């Protein structure tokens, strides 16, 4: 791969601002991910109908 | 006991009573050696000396033959 | 030569009411009593404030380092085998070194070894912990002053 | 910052007539009005000057 | 005389004598790495929800968070010596400061103009007190200070820009945000909005 | 944007044991290993037999991250970043890739010049909470051998036409088959795969270390090495710290204590306190269970 | 009725001036009384004899429109600006161009000189205002930090040396020293395109379609609020006897009381014989030194000229 | 007072070893490294109005006579120069002298007398009319403050031999000496009085001895600590009070040392030097004071 930019979109978060944070404890929490399901998933199903 | 811990560059003449009283109450225990130290710019405190460049360089040059010179430090 | 109990102070936040003890250490409580008789802390406000740990106040120059007394700018201490720093409230008299005492207290915040390792208990709260909690709630800089002022409006020896 | 020498002027002159129709519709429109519809005046600024050219 | 709870507590202030870990609040010793922003209150306020406006502001920064920052002020009757310019004198004070501070800054832009007529000289040798702040002494050998005599790098004057410059980059996030102190905001009718 | 500011950021065990120091500055000398901006380098010898060391990295990327310029160590105990971010979080999150690095190191250099440059503007916070195992194995007295002339490459050759005259040394090289070699100056930076701070977290985790109470609600603790020159009056005073104490059992035949407390959680909290740290009257005190 | 205002006499319109053959979007008077600058879209700036309202001189030289003109009050010099990016300093001794100003990236629309330090101060198009050396025609600062175009300009010698209205609807009070930012002023909700400072007693207005606002100086506290002239208005000016000058887009202008902000005339004049009726406008208005003559440059090509009445009390509310 | 408290002075390019406040006290004389001698006003906004050069060396030490009207010089180019206050003119240079002349000294109230010391070891009187020297005194050792009594009878002189010396001279002999230094001895000072005389010493301990007839034979009047002496080895220089009531003291720490000549109580310790500190002077009528350091700078404190 030959470019300046480009790969700097799944290696990390591009052009990152931390949210402003503040009054509530915000450490705790986190979010569950996305259920894979490599075995009937297209690319179709991701972006949805048009 | 009758001026600022820490401003800097005072307009009058103070006193020794007046300039170097103790700070009371107990220390804070939320700090480090180097947040504890009177520092400057995050490794120390670094302020402009005016030595003799003879005295100066004939104290290196005595660690550097030797192994000994005499100290720098202004209290200590 | 008398034993007022607890001593009315007025802060700007509200009022605290100071529940000291005059078995334990009566001397420093004859001194803090008579200096908020005179009216020496109208006016003064809390120099130094640290959060979770203390609240110190009184100062004529508001600086932390001025302050004399009644004996005159030095007392010993009381350090007593049964008081101990252990919990929020704790009135306390402010050090300099060993056995020297002016006219500065602080209110303690949070369970402490070293203090009663090397200080004195003056005596307690007992009437505004919630004004104490304000106060310990307030703005701060490098050297723990508070932005604004917090200081004490006026003092009652009551009792 | 290139200068506007000879063979920009017109360009810069509707260059800063656009911009200028800009700024007085953003505060032409009083205060509840959803801010868009920008294009579409300027749209009739070109055919009101298409339409002076053609008399 | 019992402890035990924050209830028999009236209204605060443990007991220096009980030799026992009571606490009249929740001042728990394990009070968990919390990334709140602390709740400050001013003198005699409300709680400063201010703090949430001055996020990367400093201390000295005056930025408008209330209500009552839009309330009219009176009429101010007549020439008060609230509302004057400052000082003669002190307006020709910041006047000099101002122009001493400005022909610095212009200096070292026109040092471009004209990069080498009379090509630099630079021997100031200077001398600058360190203290480590790192003392326990086998740092030094066991001193608490040291002196460096700081000589500037001696430029070549043949020698062309080292690094290349024309590396460009998109614009940083702006100052935190104002609040914007408008109106309660007129009503809006559909004939209007139709119109 | 360039970096230019006066007397850089160092340690002791680069700046040297001579307390008078002649050095160099060169106004933007090198670009920065880090940052790739230039920055204002420094070059000073620190004794006789030395490398003359220079900054690496700039003042600004040495207060993110609370290092000195040129030995990438802490300036407050002397270790790698990934040994301290272990004994820490890691919640900085300087990116690598290109663009946002430069994109964050002009948004943090605007941070800095935007405020009073005396603090390590992420770290502070952070660094008030510390004394974990970094502190149990912090290097004591400097490590002179860090400046120390390199190996001379026609030595390596049997060529070396110098001879007694080579600054360089004349001595081995490590052996090239070993993980304490590869050692990218980023890799040291970011406090990733550091092997220096793997050997250093393998040692700092075989350190001996608290148990938990095997049984349940057994707050029962074995005193050995108590010893009798001390008092139990001492041992409620530097105790009522952690809560409701119970009863306290005294051997002073075999010098053990036995100790109980209200809760577990109470017990566990004194272990973490006591345990391999805790010397009352400048004599040890080791506490076990059972 | 809280307060009571001063008494102003009335203003009424005796000369109008006619020559430009473009909008006059700007205008201001000599330290001395001789005469006055207009500049214009016709890209001349032209001098004209105060007292007898006759064309002096005409000067060419600007690519593009003239939006803003300033004489210097220390110096020989005469400043103007351009939409054509272009910032000019004029030798009067010679009246030929002898230094531009180059950095802008965008129309020029505004300029002040500083009154003590020799420095002018632009705002442009192009979300920036800078500062500028007048001997070394050197950019000094950038102002930066309005998100749209920057509309005025004023300067001072006290605190806050530099003022600016934008088109973002906020005012930005700045340090001339450091460069940055000291206080943000978002009251209005449209575009402030006019700020004036009083003379005496250290305050400023500034002007929007919504309303007018009155403010201290050192951290901008709120003073007052004068409403009632609802149009986008274009240019503020103050009289060392109280009387702000409100002019705008639609051609009507407000003659108000400083100090307590009442509206004591509305003059909406006539537009010239060729002109249509959509073109009544007002750009710019100055007062003279002697603050008796008001002289308004209109979007009908025209300079209005006008003075107090002599027809004393017939008025009061 | 005069102006406001401060006024620090500058335009020395080097160390500046010596300063004196004029017998009126309404301007100043400044000397060190810069082979340049500055007269400069007390009052106004202190300027400069006259610069006084002849010399090939480093003006060790300043003093005036007790009218104002003439200025001694004592240069390390083992020469004395003799000056008028005004008009600035070499008025009467005086060259004896085998190796580095560290300091000097006028007999007041008698007739016109100068004491120098040098590093050869001589101690050498001076008659400002005669153009020689008028007596010779071998020590053995290098010798760095020299002094007289009011009386213009005896030399009391410092070296480096930790014992200040007093000469008599009408017997020409070692009348006194003077123990209880334990290291060499860099500035002497005797009061407005005569009766009490004050030295510095590398030992870092400042000592107040008592020049009398009638002597306790144990002259260890009063002793103070806090004077730091280092590796730069100046020569340190002492002053009294106009009064008597306070002394004050240079000191290698950047620190201005004055302390109460009767609790021996530190009165003052005053910053705002970055070099360490040469010499210290009062003001003769008002409790203003000159510092002067090796930061090329001046300062006026006003008490
Ligand atoms: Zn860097
Ligand atoms: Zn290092
Ligand atoms: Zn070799």
């Amino acid at each position: 791969r030959k470019r300046k930019r480009g790969v700097d979109y799944n290696a990390e978060i591009p052009f990152e601002k931390k949210p402003a944070l503040g009054f509530y404890d915000t450490s705790e929490e986190n979010y569950q991910a996305l259920d894979a399901d490599f075995r009937k998933l297209r690319q179709q199903d991701l972006d949805g109908e048009l | 006991v009758h001026l600022d811990p820490a401003v800097k560059e005072v307009q009058y003449n103070p006193t020794y009573e007046t300039m170097f009283a103790p700070e009371f109450g107990p220390e804070n225990p939320f700090r480090t050696q180097q947040m504890a130290a009177p520092r400057n710019m995050l490794s120390g405190y670094a302020e402009p000396a005016h030595i003799n460049d003879f005295m100066f360089e004939q104290q290196r040059r005595t660690f550097a033959t030797y192994g000994y010179a005499l100290d720098p430090s202004l209290d200590n | 030569s008398w034993q007022p109990p607890n001593v009315y102070l007025e802060t700007s936040m509200g009022i605290i009411v100071l529940e000291l003890y005059w078995k334990h250490a009566p001397k420093t409580c004859k001194n803090f009593a008579e200096l908020a008789r005179r009216g020496y802390y109208n006016g003064t406000k809390f120099h130094r404030i640290i959060k979770d740990f203390m609240i110190q106040g009184g100062d004529p120059t508001g600086t932390g380092r001025g302050g004399a007394s009644i004996y005159g700018k030095q007392f010993e201490d009381e350090l007593h085998p049964d008081l101990k720093f252990t919990g929020a409230g704790i009135l306390a008299m402010a050090n300099a070194g060993p056995d020297t005492n002016g006219s500065q207290f602080f209110v303690t915040l949070a369970p402490t070894q070293w203090l009663d390792g090397k200080h004195t208990i003056f005596g307690r709260v007992c009437q505004g912990i919630g004004m104490v909690n304000r106060v310990g709630m307030v703005e701060t800089n490098s050297q723990d002053r508070p932005v604004d002022d917090v200081k004490i409006i006026k003092a009652y020896p009551s009792g | 910052a290139k200068t506007v020498t000879k063979q920009r002027v017109e360009s810069h002159f509707d260059l800063e007539l656009r911009a200028a129709v800009m700024h007085d519709i953003l505060d032409m429109m009083p205060e509840g009005i959803k801010q868009n519809k920008a294009r579409t005046i300027l749209q009739h600024l070109s055919e009101a000057w298409r339409c002076w050219k053609a008399n | 005389w019992i402890p035990r709870l924050l209830e028999d507590f009236g209204d605060g202030g443990a007991f220096p004598e009980i030799h026992v870990a009571q606490y009249p609040l929740d001042m728990g010793r394990k009070k968990k790495m919390s990334n709140a922003l602390a709740i400050q209150v001013d003198s005699e306020g409300k709680i400063k929800y201010d703090a949430i406006a001055r996020q990367g502001q400093s201390k000295d920064k005056v930025i408008y968070s209330k209500y009552t920052d839009l309330v009219p002020k009176e009429v101010m009757n007549a020439d008060d010596p609230d509302l004057q310019r400052p000082d003669e004198e002190a307006i020709k004070e910041i006047t000099e400061k101002t122009r001493v501070a400005l022909e610095k800054s212009v200096s070292q832009k026109v040092a471009a103009a004209m990069p080498v007529r009379a090509a630099d000289k630079l021997a100031p040798a200077q001398y600058i007190r360190y203290t480590p702040s790192q003392q326990g002494v086998a740092f030094n050998s066991g001193a608490k200070q040291r002196v460096i005599r700081m000589v500037e790098m001696q430029k070549d004057p043949m020698e062309p820009p080292r690094f290349k410059i024309n590396k460009k980059i998109p614009r940083g996030p702006p100052s935190p945000p104002a609040p914007v102190m408008h109106s309660p905001s007129r009503k809006m009718t559909v004939k209007e909005q139709q119109e | 944007n360039w970096e230019d500011a006066d007397f850089p950021i160092l340690c002791q065990t680069c700046l040297g044991e001579n307390p008078y120091i002649r050095m160099t500055k060169e106004k933007y000398g090198k670009e920065c290993k880090i940052c790739a901006r230039p920055f204002t380098v420094f070059r000073w010898c620190p004794g006789v037999r030395m490398r003359f060391k220079k900054t690496e990295v700039c003042q600004t990327c040495s207060k993110l991250k609370n290092v000195c310029q040129t030995c990438l160590l802490d300036l407050e105990y002397g270790l790698p970043i990934q040994v301290r971010d272990a004994g820490l979080s890691f919640k900085d999150d300087m990116p690598k890739s290109d663009v946002n690095k430069e994109y964050y190191t002009q948004n943090m250099e605007r941070e800095i010049s935007n405020s009073d440059g005396t603090r390590p503007v992420g770290m502070l916070g952070k660094a008030t909470s510390t004394s974990d195992m970094l502190l149990k194995l912090a290097r004591t007295t400097p490590y002179y051998k860090r400046n120390r002339p390199h190996i001379c490459s026609f030595w390596v050759k049997g060529e070396c036409k110098r001879g007694e005259e080579c600054p360089y040394r004349h001595e081995k090289p490590t052996d090239p088959d070993d993980p304490l070699a590869d050692q990218n100056i980023k890799d040291r930076y970011y406090g990733i795969n550091d092997p220096v701070a793997d050997k250093l977290l393998k040692r700092a985790s075989t350190m001996p270390r608290l148990d938990p109470p095997e049984d349940k609600t057994i707050t029962t603790l074995y005193v050995g090495g108590l010893g009798d020159t001390i008092t139990e009056t001492d041992l409620r005073n530097h105790f009522y710290q952690f809560g409701e104490i119970r009863t306290i059992t005294v051997v002073q035949r075999q010098q053990c204590a036995f100790i109980q407390f209200a809760t577990r959680q109470a017990a566990e909290v004194a272990a973490e306190k006591s345990f391999n740290k805790l010397i009352v009257n400048g004599r040890r005190l080791n506490v076990k269970w059972g | 009725t809280m307060p009571k205002p001063q008494w102003h006499p009335p203003w009424k319109l005796y000369r109008v001036i006619s020559g430009h053959l473009g909008w006059v979007r700007c205008i201001a008077v000599e330290p001395g009384n001789q005469w006055f600058v207009t500049g214009s879209a016709d890209r001349t700036i032209k001098i004209w004899d105060l007292a007898s309202g006759k064309l002096k001189l005409s000067l060419t030289g600007h690519i593009s429109t003239v939006r803003g003109v300033i004489v210097s009050t220390r110096s020989p010099y005469l400043f103007s600006c351009g939409e054509d990016k272009q910032v000019k300093c004029w030798d009067l001794e010679y009246n030929k161009v002898i230094r531009h100003y180059h950095g802008h990236l965008s129309a020029v629309y505004g300029l002040d000189l500083h009154p003590t330090i020799d420095v002018l101060v632009t705002c442009s198009r192009d979300s920036t205002a800078r500062i500028w050396d007048v001997r070394t025609k050197a950019s000094v600062h950038t102002l930066s930090g309005h998100t749209n175009a920057v509309a005025t300009v004023r300067c001072q010698a006290a605190e806050p040396q530099i003022i600016t209205g934008s088109h973002d609807t906020t005012i930005r009070l700045w340090d001339l020293v450091a460069g940055k930012t000291r206080v943000t002023l978002t009251n209005h909700k449209k575009s402030v395109r006019a700020v004036v400072l009083h003379p005496r007693h250290y305050t400023f207005a500034s002007g929007s379609p919504d309303n007018i606002k009155q403010w201290k100086f050192p951290d901008g506290s709120f003073i007052q609020n004068l409403s009632g002239h609802n149009a986008i208005i274009n240019t503020l000016t103050v009289n060392s006897d109280g009387v702000l000058v409100s002019g705008a887009d639609n051609g009507t202008m407000h003659l108000w009381d400083w100090r307590t902000g009442y509206n004591f005339q509305r003059v909406h004049a006539a537009v010239q014989p060729g002109s249509l009726d959509s073109e009544s406008g007002i750009f710019a208005c100055a007062f003279d030194q002697s603050e008796s003559r008001l002289l308004t440059a209109e979007a009908d090509k025209t300079i209005k000229v006008y003075r107090e009445d002599d027809t004393a009390t017939e008025e009061t509310h | 007072s005069l102006q406001a408290p401060i006024m620090l002075l500058s335009g020395h390019e080097g160390e500046v070893y010596c300063c004196k406040f004029h017998p009126n006290g309404s301007t100043l004389a400044s000397a060190g490294f810069d082979r340049l001698i500055l007269l400069w006003n007390v009052y106004g906004d202190c300027d400069n109005y006259a610069t006084l050069k002849g010399h090939s060396g480093a003006v060790m030490e300043l003093h005036y006579n007790t009218d104002g009207s003439m200025l001694f010089s004592a240069s390390t180019d083992k020469t004395v120069a003799v000056w008028d206050s005004e008009t600035g003119e070499r008025v009467k240079r005086l060259k004896g002298h085998t190796s580095f002349v560290n300091s000097c000294y006028p007999a007041r109230r008698g007739p016109q007398l100068v004491c120098t010391g040098s590093d050869d070891g001589t101690v050498k009187l001076w008659d400002i009319r005669k153009k020689a020297a008028i007596q010779t005194f071998q020590n053995t050792y290098q010798v760095l403050a020299v002094t007289f009594n009011d009386t213009s009878d005896q030399i009391i002189s410092g070296g480096i031999d930790n014992d200040i010396k007093v000469w008599d001279l009408r017997q020409n002999k070692l009348t006194y000496t003077m123990r209880g230094h334990a290291d060499s001895v860099t500035g002497l000072s005797l009061s407005s009085e005569g009766s009490y005389l004050l030295s510095n010493a590398m030992d870092n301990t400042v000592r107040v001895w008592d020049v009398r007839p009638f002597a306790p034979k144990e002259r260890c009047v009063k002793i103070f600590q806090g004077n730091v002496h280092n590796f730069e080895k100046n020569l340190l220089r002492c002053s009294w009070s106009p009064d008597g009531s306070k002394i004050a003291a240079g000191s290698a720490d950047r620190f201005v040392y004055v302390w109460d000549t009767t609790s021996r109580r530190i009165l003052y310790k005053l910053p705002g030097h970055a070099g360490s500190i040469n010499e210290v002077a009062f003001h003769p009528d008002e409790p203003i004071i000159i510092s002067a350091s090796s930061d090329k700078r001046l300062y006026m404190g006003e008490i």
